[PDB]
This record gives structure tokens, C-alpha cells and sequence, in this order.
């Protein structure tokens, strides 16, 4: 009924933190998202991950950089987790240069495409917004 | 002040 | 002999479907702030469904968004947790 | 003082956003067998989450898709929940 | 594992709550769609395993958009104070964020909607629960291994 | 034969 973690290490932990966007995409710098970056940095070290934080990534990057982690051997690992700062809206995150869909970077973790994190969780904790809808709270 | 995401 | 190619994916959002996200510029956004508090007392003693439901209530509760624009006034935020899991998740032992 | 009006709802969907559902003309749908399976024998004792994860399991595991169709011949499926629930769930005491 | 106070959603009230149903098995041929042969073997199941929970279950069958939107609007308003949560379970046919009336298809989102904080406020900070078996797409899951 | 919703 549990995930085994008996494994050498517990696994890598993506944390991409997107703050200043190209004028053309017409987005604001996200000022506080280093202050939650460094948070969770510490955070999933503690819980015992392998941290890594890039910055201001294009759209092709964090392809790449999703890609490129999926074609890793996970043999070790009992999960994987990856964190996502950024602008965003429905369905799609920004990159500094643009928009990607979300569903495109997660994937590259399908069972079939990522031998090595079958039946392992796939974690991936996002922080965007996803339309323009407000919640005035009741009473 | 608050910013949106 | 099969698995699903979909199964055992876990999405937190910072909210639901069609609405804003908040964040300080002094504290950072309401989701990680609430995530990161939550994990350093609980990451290592509770399943992770617990944590991030724990994580759903303080975000709910302990937020409102204050701006000067009459519009973005005192607004409420709830994340979304999506998950394909099959099996508790526990980051220790 | 207050509350985000999509606070406390949960959604179990059968399958994940944009697949095929399964269902039995003699048994009925998969996700609906399981879903009782469990709540027949843990429904008074887990908690909602531990529920819908191991209903997730045997939808994922136990099922395999049947038919002359070659197309549709052994697919999988596996169930989708989404919460914003803010506590954990027990339906007794 | 252990029941932690504050922790937990009262169950404390005079009853569990309502479990609506609707088993829609049949359906106009204009909308192309098929029997669910199977879907009276399900709704069986889950009005005689949600009664045995506590709910106060209600079976509906074949309705058609419009019976499904009011059916629920009129739960929504009903006084919910003495019920320590509500639940509600679909049976159709169903695309992407859509499920099917008899007469065609409504978005989920306009059917949950009525059970907003705002909306229905006997309910507010109970849990709502819907549990959907409906395709949501076209994809088919090959697996793998 | 199962069939899909």
C-alpha cells in the first residue's frame, strides 16, 4: 500500500524559477519568486533530494531541461519531483520567451517513455496561474 | 501588494 | 502483464482551473509559502495526499490577497492537487 | 474570515483528462467495480484519499480492455482525482 | 494510520448527507451515442454501497441537460445544515470537461458549479464529492511492460 | 466485449 523507498537515493528534484520574461511575451517580473525558490530549495533537501535551480529558462530549455532529466537512468532513485515557477495560464506555463503546454513537459515521464521511474511517483508542483478568474470568499 | 501569477 | 503510461503522476497547483495565482514580493507566492511550512514540520512524518491537503487549508485560510485596485481586493486562493498515484507516499525509511 | 468559494470539493474521475473509460456490459464500468470493491470493505475505516489511491491501483492493475477490434485490444486505464478538499475525510464516528 | 483533531471534517451531524445518482443508459440517436449496457449493474452497486455508508441515496435515470442542471440546482438549495457532507456520481457518455444528457452534452464545471461556497451556503466547509465515470477523450492507454 | 464511455 506504499511507495518503496528503500532505494540508494531518493531522487532529483527540478526547480525551474522563471522572474524576468522578454518585452515581447508582455509579462512583469515575478518579484518574491527567488524568496520562494531558496525555500523549497532547502525544503526537498531535506526531504532528501537532489536539488538543482535554473533560471529565467526559454521554452526550449525547459523542453530540453524535462528531456533531458526523462533520459537519465532512475534506476536509484525512488521518485522523481519537479517544481515549476513561472507565469502561466490555462493549460500552459511561460517560458522568458513565450508560452509551452505543461502536458509536453511531463510527458517525457510516461511509463513508456522513462523505463527507469515505472511505477515510481512523478511529482511536479506548480506555481502559475491558470486564467483570470478571482475568488471573492464568503462569509 | 499582492501580484498575480 | 500492463501498467498504465498515465499512472502514478502527482500535480499540485497552486490553484484551480481558471483562476489567479497571488504572490508577495516579500514573502513569495501563498502556494510555496504554505508548501515549504508544511514540509519542514511534516515531509518526513506524513503521507504526501496529508501534507498537501494540510497545504489546501492554509493557503484557504491563512491568505487574502490586499491591493489598491478595488477589483483585486481582498481575494481568496485553493490550489488543486491532481493525482494518478497508486500507492501512499511517505519521503522517509 | 473568509473562504474560497471552490474550497471543499473533490472529483473522482474514472480516467485521466482526455482518454477512453472502460466499461463491462455484464460487469460494468471498472472504475465503478473497484470504486464499491473497496468502499465495501474500507469505506469505515480510510480515509477518502487512502480510498480513491487504491481504487486508482486496482483500475490501473486488475483491468485490461477485451475486443475483436484489434485497435481496441488490451488497453489500459487508470482513474484521475482531484482535490481541493482542506481536511482529511472519514465517513464514520 | 492515526485520526488527528483538527485535522479531520465533523462528521458530527444529525446524518451523513445526500447521495444524488444519474444513471443515464439511454440516449437520443441525434447525439450518435450508444446504450451503456453495464451502467444498471453500477448504479446498483453504488446506491446500495453509498446507503450502507449513511447517505440518503436518489436514483435518477435517462435525464436529459436540462433535468440534470435543475436536478442539481434544486439539491444546491436545499438546507443542507444538518448533513456532514453532499455526494453526487454521473453515469454517462462524456468528452473533454463535458457529459452527456440524453438530449446532448452540458459542461461539468456548470453542473458542480451550484455547490459553490457562495452558492450554497448550507455546505460551506463540507465536503462536496463527485465521482464521474465518463470518457473525457478519445486517447487509449497502451500501457507498458 | 467491454465497451468505452
Amino acid at each position: 500500500y506504499q511507495y518503496n523507498m528503500n532505494f540508494e537515493k531518493l531522487g532529483k528534484c527540478i526547480i525551474i524559477n522563471n522572474k524576468n520574461f522578454d518585452k515581447v511575451t508582455g509579462m512583469g517580473v515575478r518579484n518574491g519568486t527567488d524568496k520562494d525558490a531558496e525555500a523549497l530549495f532547502k525544503c526537498f533537501r531535506s526531504l532528501g533530494f537532489d536539488v538543482i535551480v535554473y533560471n529565467d529558462c526559454s521554452c526550449a530549455k525547459m523542453q530540453d531541461l524535462l528531456k533531458k532529466a526523462s533520459e537519465e537512468d532512475h534506476t536509484n532513485a525512488a521518485c522523481f519531483a519537479c517544481i515549476l515557477l513561472s507565469h502561466g495560464e490555462e493549460n500552459v506555463i511561460y517560458g522568458k520567451d513565450g508560452v509551452t503546454p505543461i502536458k509536453d513537459l511531463t510527458a517525457h515521464f510516461r511509463g513508456d517513455r522513462c523505463k527507469t521511474l515505472l511505477e515510481k511517483p512523478k511529482l511536479f508542483f506548480i506555481q502559475a496561474c491558470r486564467g483570470t478568474e478571482l475568488d471573492d470568499g464568503i462569509q | 501588494l499582492d501580484e498575480s501569477x | 502483464y500492463k501498467i498504465p503510461v498515465e499512472a502514478d503522476f502527482l500535480f499540485a497547483y497552486s490553484t484551480v482551473p481558471g483562476y489567479y495565482s497571488w504572490r508577495s514580493p516579500g514573502r513569495g507566492s501563498w502556494f510555496v509559502q504554505a508548501l515549504c511550512s508544511i514540509l519542514e514540520e511534516h515531509g518526513k512524518d506524513l503521507e504526501i495526499m496529508q501534507i498537501l491537503t494540510r497545504v489546501n487549508d492554509r493557503v484557504a485560510r491563512h491568505f487574502e490577497s490586499q491591493s489598491d485596485d478595488p477589483h483585486f481586493h481582498e481575494k481568496k486562493q485553493i490550489p488543486c492537487v491532481v493525482s494518478m498515484l497508486t500507492k501512499e507516499l511517505y519521503f522517509s525509511q
